[PDB]
């Protein structure tokens, strides 16, 4: 049951990607439209890169229906359906119109769906099923890409048409809407429950009609009972009946007692003494029993809280370095595999490309599924180590090919093995990412971590090209094999924190060392501001009024500053871990 | 017109199995309960199984667990009865009962020949 | 020695007033809030009233408010529910459940100990002598087979009737038939039993009938006067 | 007054199959839901409290769980003693106590074919001014059946009262009753008591009479 939900939700997250990039370009090329210089385009791609920007809204606000995750999912999906149907109805026959604008809107909705789906996956899945869920979601997303790319395009070419294709996709998205309506909802208690407590308590102060005292007090009582059993922040690790947990329970016990007293007064028809009872409740609220509370009721907290959560932990920078460079070898192989097969070896483009497509698809799916099953049967760290070693070793198939003869079977075998190991590593990586989140700020943290993982993959092109054009292909692939060692070293460095999180299920809190972590955070913030200024300058340059050459220097200066901050943070993190070891 | 289609019966080998199919053409299968009837020479017209509208309800007899099996096919609008390990006493005439009235009284106005699974 | 016994059904004016008592042995009514729950014949439960003597608090359901009044005495270790201006829909079985103090596990195990129930029925029924008789073994009915004996009645002012066979030594074979409606407004079951006739001349036919509110005990047998 | 729209609304499963009952709270109630089992003619017993916790004395067969505002009660191994009525009560405050509807599911087991028996009283009942007879389906399943009074092939309606009996806590039978009560004036038109019953377990209606 749950696995079907994961599969269909991954299908949904993968469905809307192609219509803004490939099918739209095909539609323009058929109708003799260039789709260039429209000034709204080139932002459809930028939605997916910068989807981490509007993340805090997804976890700060709880919509007044379903839950926090499911309500957002339904709103995003229905917005997507309306937008896609509108896109189908729009006819570029007269002129381009705002078609790029609608495409930008659809891209934004799809990015929001991705954020919320990742957050829900992180929230609902248990520790053992993380790998299986990641594998099934990956399977669903690849299936969505497959159906959107070729099948729908062929159907529009032969039977349905460009007019009916988008209605078909909307009709296909509807069943996933009822699926997420049927989907389970996780639990989110403390901050939200105390927020509804405070809202109804403030409503009690304005209560004058003698009837909304009772209903308000009922809401407060249900919220207090729910929040009694949840755990507060900084007490997550002291979960199994700790004295501080006992005092938490004692305070909520007294709070519910005062609520019952006020409710007893209000059932008697009194109002003024009920108001005095709520005032006494608020007075005892202010006392020292108030030890833990929530992030909301302020705008600044909705943004600042996830960052402080993540960067207050221990192992915060080593995990960052691991995420940046774990799948480097696969990126180095993929960057020029096809160029190698076309020029480095004498193979035709068409059949070889198609067979590579099929073999890579099947092999990565099989690798992901097998890794998911093995990780269900194993610990996370051991599976990560095994799969990293395997994906590092499998790259040597291409060195073997480049030195060996020109038979197709050897190339097929090497491709199959490489994509299998890639799928295994992908499943383990997504499991690690889902482990690392917080279930309170899961959306923001997961989006930031995914973008951070892609950042390391982005800058591989020029170096790979220079190496392959300078020293050759077999040397390039031996180097690519030798490049998978840093990820394994990072995995072996931080195994203690991984096993601690596997056992206690809670991340620790850093306390040692001076305020050098603050200096590193300041460096990172300065680098981010410099990157934002550079992006704004590039946006202004897009108007072609004035061009500058020092932006290249500014970008690399900002990158060096950010990387220096990250490396200093990581060395401090490792030193602290070896200090608590010693 | 109204027609009832039956199949199966005949000589059955020892230690084997059988699978019979019952359908009705010309009458709406939906919303009415389909029942099977057994009769060995020594018992009454013993019960077999009955199914209400769609899969909402289904009742089973003595010889259902381990011995018979009931399958519903929506595409072909037919019901299958499956046998196993026939005792030598299982010489059984089989009746197919379709109720034309919602009362489920068991009144049978359209007569059906019914199948006959004879053993030994 | 531990139990919670309720009493109070009896003869009152139709649409009048009546007080029920719930006396609990094994625990004091101070320590546990006492709730009265009503279940109509054939339908589900519904909470009727509660009294807490620790703080003197008292509350009633909306559909019964203003007419009932529930009190208690702790020296006599019992609670009372006085019902005035009764209506036809009021007739039901009243259970006197308990609920623990907040906080703790006593509060969470709501209504852990219950009561056997008291059938409070409101009506304008009158008094007339019923007629309870065993089935004589007449030879005409089902000749040559098993005898269909039984004990059948005609009326009872209090509906709860306790029927036992052979001083409560046997129970198997007698189908306790739920009472059917009479045009007279009363209820007359007929508990029939289908047993072989191997004990026509050896086992005597004893049927025991007990009316608890009417405090009546009847022994029924087919014997000459 | 708002419930989720569902196409399958009924269940039909046999003995030994895991069974579940669900109820949803209208608003947030926390984990304050309890599950009671009431056997016929007795006060309800506390099966589950807190929707997941259990005290001593209850078999380990029963379990409970909560998700959101949904609460579920699970029985793993169905038994002959599990056939009673089941209530979920939310008990948030003393005064805001509300009960669920209740769920009773009958007995599924190997079929004993129904037995049709006629129960006339002796003719001595006529002294009291009435004559009431019984026609009963003994040891039968499932429930759906009806009885008419084809006395001398004459239809009877109104004066025939039908009622299915449950597995009471005393005799544990399964019977269906059709009782006919007539006056002394009606005694001149009908002499032999015959009942005709139609059941799913009767391929043909059963007519039964007694001779006086």
């Amino acid at each position: 049951p749950k696995s079907a939900i994961l599969l269909i939700l991954g299908f949904a997250s993968g469905l809307p990607l192609a219509l803004t990039s490939g099918t739209l370009q095909a539609w323009m090329t058929v109708e003799n439209i260039d789709l260039k210089t429209i000034w709204f385009f080139s932002l459809v791609g930028q939605a997916y890169v910068f989807k981490f920007l509007w993340s805090p809204v997804m976890d700060r606000y709880t919509p007044p229906f379903l839950g926090r995750r499911r309500g957002w999912l339904v709103t995003t999906q229905i917005l997507l359906l309306i937008a896609i149907a509108a896109m189908g109805f729009l006819e570029p026959g007269t002129q381009l119109r705002w078609m790029a604008a609608l495409a930008v809107v659809i891209a934004f909705c799809s990015a929001s769906q991705d954020i919320v789906f990742d957050a829900w996956k992180t929230d609902v899945l248990p520790a053992e099923e993380r790998g299986t869920g990641a594998a099934i979601s990956v399977l669903g997303y690849r299936l969505g890409m497959l159906v959107s790319g070729g099948l729908a395009l062929w159907m529009a070419d032969k039977w349905l048409g460009w007019q009916g294709m988008y209605w078909l996709m909307a009709a296909l998205l509807v069943p996933c809407i009822i699926a997420t309506l049927l989907a389970p909802e996780p639990s989110a208690d403390l901050a939200d429950n105390w927020e509804t407590l405070n809202d109804n308590l403030k409503v009690i102060e304005k209560a004058d009609n003698a009837a909304q005292v009772k209903d308000a007090l009922t809401k407060m009582r249900a919220a207090a009972l729910d929040a009694q059993k949840a755990t507060p922040p900084k007490l997550e690790d002291k979960s199994p009946d700790s004295p501080e947990m006992k005092d938490f329970r004692h305070g909520f016990d007294i709070l519910v007692g005062q609520i019952d007293d006020a409710l007893k007064l209000a059932n008697e028809g009194k109002v003024k003494e009920a108001q005095a009872a709520a005032e006494q409740l608020k007075t005892t609220r202010n006392a020292y029993i108030q030890k833990y509370l929530g992030v909301p009721r302020t705008l600044e907290q909705a943004v600042v809280a996830p960052l402080r959560d993540f960067f207050g932990r221990n192992n915060a920078w080593l995990i960052l370095l691991l995420i940046v460079l774990y799948k480097l070898g696969d990126a180095f192989a993929m960057s020029l595999t096809t160029t190698f097969l076309i020029r480095g070896v004498g193979f035709d483009a068409g059949e070889v490309g198609m067979v590579n497509k099929t073999l890579g698809w099947i092999a990565t799916i099989i690798g992901a599924l097998y890794g998911g099953v093995l990780m269900q049967r194993l610990s996370l760290f051991r599976a990560l180590l095994i799969f990293g070693i395997l994906q590092g070793v499998s790259n040597a198939g291409y060195w073997l090919l480049s030195i060996t003869d020109k038979h197709l079977m050897s190339m097929a075998v090497a491709v199959f093995f490489e994509n299998l190991c890639g799928g295994m590593g992908t499943a383990a990586f997504v499991a690690l990412l889902m482990t690392l989140c917080n279930k309170s700020f899961s959306a923001t943290q997961f989006a930031l971590l995914s973008a951070l993982s892609a950042v390391g993959r982005v800058y591989v092109g020029p170096i790979a090209g220079w190496f392959v054009e300078a020293h050759g292909w077999p040397t390039f692939y031996l180097f690519s094999v030798f490049a998978a060692v840093p990820g394994i070293l990072l995995l072996l460095i931080c195994r203690k924190t991984l096993e601690y999180t596997q056992q206690t299920e809670s991340f620790m809190m850093r306390r040692h060392f001076s305020g050098a972590y603050q200096f590193a955070l300041y460096l990172l913030l300065l680098g981010c501001l410099l990157l934002a200024l550079w992006l704004i300058m590039l946006a202004l340059n897009a108007i072609d009024y004035t061009s500058f050459s020092f932006l290249a220097g500014l970008l690399e200066v900002a990158a060096l500053i950010a990387i220096a901050g990250v490396l200093l943070g990581a060395i401090l993190d490792y030193l602290a871990l070896r200090r608590t070891e010693e | 017109q109204v027609q009832l289609q039956e199949s199966g019966g005949g000589l059955v080998q020892p230690g084997g199995s059988l699978r019979l199919s019952c359908a009705a053409s010309g009458r709406t299968i939906s919303r009415y309960a389909m029942s099977w009837f057994r009769q060995a020479p020594g018992k009454e017209r013993e019960f077999v199984a009955v199914a209400r509208r769609s899969g909402d309800g289904a009742f089973y007899a003595d010889s259902v667990q381990g011995r018979f099996t009931v399958s519903r096919d929506d595409a072909k609008n037919t019901v299958y009865l499956q046998m196993n390990s026939l005792k030598p006493e299982d010489t059984a005439v089989y009746y197919c009962a379709i109720d034309s009235d919602t009362f489920y009284s068991g009144s049978y106005d359209y007569w059906g020949q019914g199948t006959q699974v004879t053993v030994s | 020695e531990v139990q919670l016994v309720e009493s109070g059904g009896g003869l009152v004016q139709p649409g009048g007033s009546l007080r029920l008592s719930c006396a609990a042995s094994g625990f004091n009514v101070v320590d546990f809030s006492l709730h009265w729950v009503r279940q109509a014949p054939g339908k589900g439960l519904e909470w009727v009233a509660y009294i807490s003597s620790s703080s003197g608090s008292t509350s009633y359901a909306d559909s019964v408010k203003g007419r009932f009044t529930i009190s208690a005495d702790t020296s006599k270790n019992t609670a009372y529910l006085q019902m005035n201006s009764l209506r036809a829909e009021d007739t039901a079985v009243y259970y006197c459940a308990r609920w623990g103090y907040w906080p703790g596990e006593p509060w969470w195990k709501a209504f852990d100990y219950w009561g056997q129930g008291t059938l409070v029925t409101v009506s304008s029924a009158s008094t007339k002598g019923p007629s309870v008789f065993p089935l004589a073994p007449s030879s005409k009915s089902t000749s040559g087979g098993t005898a269909a004996l039984g004990c059948l009645v005609k009326d009872y002012f209090p509906e709860p009737v306790t029927v036992s066979w052979n001083s409560g030594a046997l129970t198997s074979g007698v189908h306790t038939f739920p009472a059917v409606l009479q045009s007279s407004g009363l209820y007359s079951l007929s508990s029939v039993v289908t047993v072989p006739s191997s004990s026509l001349g050896t086992q005597t036919y004893i049927c025991n009938v007990n009316h608890k509110p009417s405090n009546t005990k009847v022994d029924k047998k087919v014997e000459p006067k | 007054d708002i419930q989720m729209t569902q196409s399958p609304s009924s269940l039909s499963a046999s003995v030994g199959d895991r069974v579940t009952i669900t109820c949803r709270a209208s608003q947030s109630v926390s984990s304050a839901v309890a599950w009671y089992q009431q056997k016929p003619g007795k006060a309800p017993k506390l099966l589950i409290y807190s929707a997941s916790s259990l005290y001593s004395g209850v078999p380990s067969r029963f379990s409970g769980s909560r998700s959101g505002t949904d609460f579920t009660l699970t029985i793993s191994s169905l038994q002959p003693e599990d056939f009673a009525t089941y209530y979920c009560q939310q008990y948030l405050y003393y005064s805001l106590v509300t009960f669920g509807q209740g769920t009773k599911v009958e007995i599924k087991r190997t079929v004993a074919a129904p037995s049709v028996f006629i129960f006339p009283p002796s003719d001595s009942q006529l002294k009291s001014g009435t004559a009431s007879v019984v026609c009963l389906l003994n040891n039968f399943y499932p429930r759906e059946a009806k009885v008419q009074w084809k006395v001398d092939n004459a239809l009877q309606s109104g004066n025939s009262q039908e009622s299915v009996t449950e597995q009471d806590s005393k005799d544990s039978t399964y019977s269906l009753s059709s009782t006919l009560t007539l006056s002394k004036a009606d005694y001149e038109k009908h002499k032999v008591y015959a009942c005709e019953v139609t059941h799913q377990g009767l391929s043909s209606p059963v007519t039964k009479s007694f001779n006086r």
